RNA sequence: GUCCGACUUUAUGUCGCGCACUGGUUUUCAACCGGAUCUUUCCUUCUGGCUAACCUGUACUCCUUGUGGGUGCAGGCGAACC
C-alpha cells in the first residue's frame, strides 16, 4: 500500500472501481445490435436505453425502460457492439 | 455532490468517453444525422429528447462526436432554437404547476416552500441567461407570465 | 497531370511522388473515382535512425477527408514503390502566436490554430489506422518531458515498425520527445 | 466548491507524505500545480510525477521519496514586494540555510532565491522545505 | 552540519528508515533493524555477511512493516515475486 | 605576469599561503543573469527623413597575385535613430 502503481493498476481493479473513478473515466455501457423475429432489419440500441425502442418496419418494442439497463422483449436476439 | 437547493450529496452522472472522434462501428452519415435532428426538432422536441432519441433508436453516441456541433447549436444554425431555453422553460412549467396546486389548496405549506425554492432557481437561471443575452434584458418572472409562456 | 496534383513550386523529389500517384491512378476500380481531386503542400523528408527515411506528405487539409478515406491503400502501394521510405500523411495547419499586450489587436485567435491544438491534431494524424486511446506525460527528474501515447491494441498490426520513425518525425517537427506504448 | 486547486494538491501531498506513502493522485492538475511540482523536482523535494490526460482537466500522479516534509499554499496570493521577501522567508521557512518560498513573478513561477537572483518579485504561491 | 574549513561538527549522523527514507530518532523505541543472511551456492548461511534493513517504528505501528520488508527484499533479489508493484 | 608571508640589520636559490594586485578567462568546465537568431514562431507598422549600415555596382582597386583593406555614387537593411 505504501508502494503501489496507480498508473497501471490491474484491469480487475479497473472493473472493480466505480465509473468516474478510474484513471481516465470511461462508461461501462455499450451498444447492441438486436434482431426482431419480424423482419431482418438490425437495430442499434443502447444498453441503458430509456425508451420503448421499436423497429421502424414493425410496431414491436425491442427494449423496455428500467431503473438500470434495458430489458429486452423475450424474443429478440442481440449481439454486443 | 453539491445539490444547490437541498442537502443531497449524490454524484450520479455520465462519463463522456475519452475519444472525441466518431466510434469505429458507426456507419451513418453526419449530414443524415443533422437531417434527423432537424426533423425531430420540427416535430416539436427539445434538444434533450432529440439526444435521447438519437442515443436509443440509433447509433448516435452524441451529436458533437458525430457532426462536430451540439444539438442546440445545430438547431440554432437552422433557426429552430426556442425563444426560452429548455431548462428554464421546464422550471417555469414546474413553478406554474406548484402554484396551481397551491391555489387549489391553501393549507399545504411544504409545497409553498418548494415553490419558493423553484422560484429562486428560476431567478438564478434567468439571471444567467440574461447576462449572456440569450433573453432580453427586460425579461423577468411574475404571475400570469409563466402561464403565458407555457401555454 | 504531374503539376496539377501539387499546388506548390516544383521540386525534383516530389515530382517522383506525383508520378507514383499517377501510377496509382492507373488502376481503375478502387484507386480512381476519388483520387482525381488531390493536391500537395511541399512533402518533406525526415531522417530516421539507422539510415531509414520518412517522407511526410502535407495535405492542404480540405482534401484530408478524401486523403483519410484513401490512406491505407495508397500507403501500402507507395511503400511497395518507395523502398525504405515510410510515408506519413500529415496535415498542415497555421500556428498563430498569442497577441502580446504590446502587440496589436488583429482578431480572436481560434483555439484550433494554437500550438497545443495543432500539435495534438498532428500527433493524432501521425497515424490513421490506429487511434489514440490514452495520453500520459512524464517529467523526468533531470528536467525533460516525455509524452507517452497509448494506442489501441486492436489495429496495431498496421504499424509494426513505423513507431520509431513516428517518434523521429514528431521530434523533427517539435523537439518534444515521445515514447509509444501499447496497453495489454 | 473547489476554490484554490493548488491548495488541494499540496494538502494531498502533505497527507500522503505524513502517512509514509511514496505517491499521490492529484485530480484537477492545472498549470500552477505542474509548475509547483516542477520547481520541487528541480530542488529535489519530489520524485517523478506524471500528467494523465482525460480531455477533462487531466490528473497528476506524483512519486515521492520521503525527502519532503511539508508543502503549503499561502492561499491569498499576497502581492510581495522585493523588500517583503525576506520577511516571508523568516515567517515561513524554518531556517535560512534551506527552504523555498515558491512565488509567481512575471518571469514565471520560481523559488524565492531564483526570484531574488533575477531581482524580480510578484505574488506568493506557497512554501516548500 | 559542515564547518567552513570542511570538518564535520554533527554527532551521530542518524540512520534513516529503509522503507520511507525518514530518519530514526535516538529514542524511537519502536524501530527495528532486520538482518538477512547471505546464502552461497549450496545453501550454507555465510556467517558475518548479511544485508540490513532499518524499518522505522511508524510503519511498524501503522501495519505496513511486513509489506515494506517484502518489497525491499524483492528489490534486492531475496524473494521471488512475493510482492507485486501494481496492487 | 605580478609577487608577499618562514631567514633573523636584505634578498634571491629555498619552505608555499597553494597568488595578498592584474589577465589567457571557448581549458572541457559548471552555472547566474541577459541579447539576437530558425521554427507554419513578430517585437505596432508605415510615411517621409538619413540612409546610419553594404544584399547596391557604378569610376575603380590603395597594397604581396590574397574579399585584411578601401576613395564611392541611382536602386536598396530603417529599430542605429527621427
Ligand atoms: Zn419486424
Amino acid at each position: 500500500v505504501l508502494v503501489q502503481d496507480l498508473l497501471h493498476p490491474t484491469a480487475a481493479s479497473e472493473a472493480r472501481k466505480h465509473k468516474l473513478k478510474t484513471l481516465v473515466q470511461s462508461p461501462r455501457s455499450h451498444f447492441l445490435d438486436v434482431k426482431c423475429p419480424g423482419c431482418l432489419n438490425i437495430t442499434t440500441v443502447f444498453s441503458h436505453a430509456q425508451t420503448a425502442v421499436t423497429c421502424e418496419s414493425c410496431s414491436t418494442v425491442l427494449c423496455t425502460p428500467t431503473g438500470g439497463k434495458a430489458k429486452l422483449s423475450e424474443g429478440t436476439s442481440f449481439r454486443r457492439k | 455532490m453539491g445539490r444547490m437547493h437541498s442537502k443531497g450529496k449524490g454524484m450520479s452522472s455520465s462519463a463522456i468517453p475519452y475519444s472525441r472522434n466518431a466510434p469505429a462501428w458507426f456507419k451513418g452519415s453526419s449530414d443524415g444525422v443533422v437531417e434527423q435532428i432537424i426533423k425531430y426538432a420540427r416535430k416539436g422536441l427539445t434538444p434533450s429528447q432529440i439526444g435521447v432519441l438519437l442515443r436509443d433508436a440509433h447509433g448516435v453516441t452524441q451529436a458533437k462526436v458525430i457532426t462536430g456541433n451540439k444539438i442546440l447549436r445545430i438547431l440554432k444554425s437552422n433557426g429552430l432554437a426556442p425563444e426560452i431555453p429548455e431548462d428554464l422553460y421546464f422550471l417555469i412549467k414546474k413553478a406554474v404547476s406548484v402554484r396551481k396546486h397551491l391555489e387549489r389548496n391553501r393549507k399545504d405549506k411544504d409545497a409553498k416552500f418548494r415553490l419558493i425554492l423553484i422560484e429562486s432557481r428560476i431567478h438564478r437561471l434567468a439571471r444567467y441567461y440574461r447576462t449572456v443575452s440569450v433573453l432580453p434584458p427586460n425579461w423577468k418572472y411574475e404571475s400570469a407570465t409563466a402561464s403565458a409562456l407555457v401555454n | 497531370p504531374q503539376a496539377k496534383i501539387l499546388s506548390q513550386a516544383p521540386t525534383e523529389l516530389e515530382l517522383q511522388v506525383a508520378q507514383a500517384f499517377i501510377d496509382l491512378e492507373n488502376n481503375s476500380p478502387e484507386l480512381k473515382a476519388d483520387l482525381r481531386a488531390l493536391q500537395f503542400k511541399s512533402i518533406r523528408e525526415i531522417e530516421v535512425a539507422g539510415g531509414k527515411k520518412a517522407l511526410a506528405v502535407f495535405v492542404p487539409v480540405p482534401s484530408l477527408a478524401a486523403y483519410h478515406k484513401v490512406q491505407i491503400k495508397l500507403t501500402r502501394e507507395l511503400e511497395k514503390k518507395f523502398q525504405d521510405r515510410h510515408v506519413i500523411f500529415l496535415a498542415e495547419r497555421r500556428i498563430l502566436p498569442k497577441p502580446s499586450r504590446k502587440s496589436r489587436q488583429t482578431q480572436k485567435r481560434p483555439r484550433s490554430r494554437t500550438l497545443t491544438a495543432v500539435h495534438d491534431k498532428i500527433l493524432e494524424d501521425l497515424v490513421f489506422p490506429t487511434e489514440i486511446v490514452g495520453k500520459r506525460v512524464r517529467y523526468l527528474v533531470g528536467g525533460n518531458k516525455i509524452q507517452k501515447i497509448l494506442l489501441n491494441s486492436k489495429d496495431v498490426q498496421h504499424i509494426d515498425n513505423k513507431l520509431e520513425s513516428f517518434q523521429a518525425v514528431y521530434n523533427k517537427l517539435t523537439g518534444k520527445q515521445i515514447v509509444f506504448e501499447i496497453p495489454s | 466548491t473547489r476554490t484554490s486547486v493548488l491548495a488541494d494538491a499540496l494538502n494531498a501531498i502533505n497527507n500522503a507524505e505524513k502517512t509514509g506513502k511514496r505517491q499521490v493522485l492529484i485530480r484537477p492538475s492545472s498549470k500552477v500545480i505542474i509548475k509547483f511540482l516542477q520547481v520541487m523536482q528541480k530542488h529535489g523535494y519530489i520524485g517523478e510525477f506524471e500528467y494523465i490526460d482525460d480531455h477533462r482537466s487531466g490528473k497528476i500522479v506524483v512519486q515521492l521519496n520521503g525527502r519532503l516534509n511539508k508543502c503549503g499554499v499561502i492561499s491569498p496570493r499576497f502581492n510581495v514586494k522585493i523588500a517583503d521577501v525576506e520577511k516571508w522567508t523568516a515567517n515561513l521557512l524554518p531556517a535560512r540555510q534551506f527552504g523555498y518560498v515558491i512565488l509567481t513573478t512575471s518571469a514565471g513561477i520560481m523559488d524565492h532565491e531564483e526570484a531574488h537572483r533575477k531581482h524580480v518579485s510578484g505574488k506568493i504561491l506557497g512554501f516548500v522545505y | 552540519m559542515e564547518n567552513d574549513k570542511g570538518q564535520l561538527v554533527e554527532l551521530y549522523v542518524p540512520r534513516k528508515c529503509s522503507a520511507t527514507n525518514r530518519i530514526i530518532k535516538a529514542k524511537d523505541h519502536s524501530s527495528v533493524q532486520i538482518n538477512i543472511a547471505q546464502v552461497d551456492e549450496e545453501g550454507r548461511a555465510i556467517p558475518g555477511e548479511y544485508v540490513t534493513y532499518a524499518l522505522s517504528g511508524y510503519i511498524r505501528a501503522r501495519g505496513e512493516a511486513d509489506d515494506s520488508l517484502n518489497r525491499l527484499a524483492q528489490q534486492d533479489g531475496l524473494l521471488k515475486n512475493v510482492w507485486s508493484y501494481s496492487r
